[PDB]
């Protein structure tokens, strides 16, 4: 080591509630390479979320079919609604609901409010109305992956179960959607010239910028244990 | 044809482009999508966008 | 599951010499395999103790 100089997490600063740009303690040379570049991967490889797996939905029976009132096709409201990401609790494979009529456009907001969820923005699209008389009314399962679970990758595990009614549809289940890495050399006088890393992430803000950070530390030092033995 | 009935069904299906399969360019160039690189591999710009 | 990662069992490693040598693992994470070897490059060249 000889005052090996280990960089820490500090001057975060966070653009927007997705948007983030954070810093470290200054490191000795030859790490912040290697510690940039290991971090944007580990960051990228397994961020856990959660996200809508399967859904139920009164109204449609074949998505590739119509829909009376509703404009959009079920589709397209499967992925317009793909757009659906929310802060999960502990609790985990959950059924949010969403369920409403009119002529306004329709928001993310109509959604039935749990108590271990929190939709993120309703500013995402469930499909805006075009008929008075029409009635959505649809209830979303959740369900807490760490990456893209194809549509057939969950195909067995329905054997006499998922009726014509509910249906499964594909997925990313992995906030992070942004990790890299800027490496610079400053506020070094009294030792020699150290580097600093600069992180630029933008997560899906389902998961805290220094929260992923040490989830993601936590996993590395985790496979790093091994490679001792 | 002395049929009492004739009924047609239709189904549908999506296709997942996978490796191998064909694609090309409005330039004139045939090609095959050939190799599926785990996301942390494709080489990202220096403001990050792969 | 969410958060459990494969680690590698197989450590086998076969010595070529007394300085020659290849190890192998079992099976790591595809990418993170990639990325640890490529740090594991990194560190022990960047940065390796010795008197010379």
């Amino acid at each position: 080591v000889t005052e090996f100089l280990k960089p820490r997490l500090v001057d975060i600063e966070q653009v927007s509630s997705t948007h983030a740009k954070v810093t470290l303690e200054p490191l000795e040379r030859g790490f912040g390479h290697t510690l940039g570049n290991a971090l944007r991967r580990i960051l990228l490889s397994s961020m856990p979320g959660c996200a809508v797996t399967e859904v139920e939905i009164d109204g449609v029976l074949h998505e590739y079919s119509t829909k009376e009132g509703v404009q959009e096709d079920i589709l397209e409201i499967l992925l317009n609604l793909k757009g659906l990401a929310v802060r999960v609790q502990g609790k985990d494979e959950v059924i949010l609901t969403l369920n409403k009529s009119g002529i306004g456009p329709v928001t993310a907001a109509d959604i039935t409010h749990d108590g271990d969820v929190e939709i993120v923005k309703p500013q995402h699209v469930i499909c805006h109305l075009t008929d008075e008389n029409a009635s959505i009314s649809m209830r979303i399962k959740v369900q807490r992956g760490r990456g893209y679970v194809p549509a057939s990758t969950r195909i067995h595990s329905e054997e006499d179960e998922r009726p014509i009614g509910r249906l499964l549809v594909d997925a990313c289940y992995s906030p992070v959607e942004r990790i890299a890495y800027n490496v610079e050399a400053a506020r070094v006088e009294q030792r020699t010239d150290l580097d600093k890393l600069v992180i630029e992430m933008e997560t899906n803000g389902t998961i805290d910028p220094e929260e992923a950070i040490r989830r993601a530390a936590t996993i590395l030092a985790e496979q790093l244990e091994a490679f001792v033995d | 044809p002395g049929v009492l009935k004739i009924v047609k069904v239709y189904l549908a299906v999506k296709r997942r482009i996978q490796p191998g399969d064909k694609m090309a360019g409005r330039h004139g160039n045939k090609g095959v999508i050939s190799k599926i690189n785990p996301i942390e591999d494709m080489p990202y710009d220096e403001n990050g966008t792969p | 599951s969410v958060t459990e990662f494969l680690k590698p069992r197989l450590v086998d490693i076969e010595q070529v010499s007394s300085t020659h040598a290849k190890v192998t693992l079992e099976p790591l994470e595809r990418g993170f395999g990639h990325t640890l070897g490529n740090a594991l490059r990194r560190i022990l060249l960047s940065s390796m103790p010795g008197c010379a």
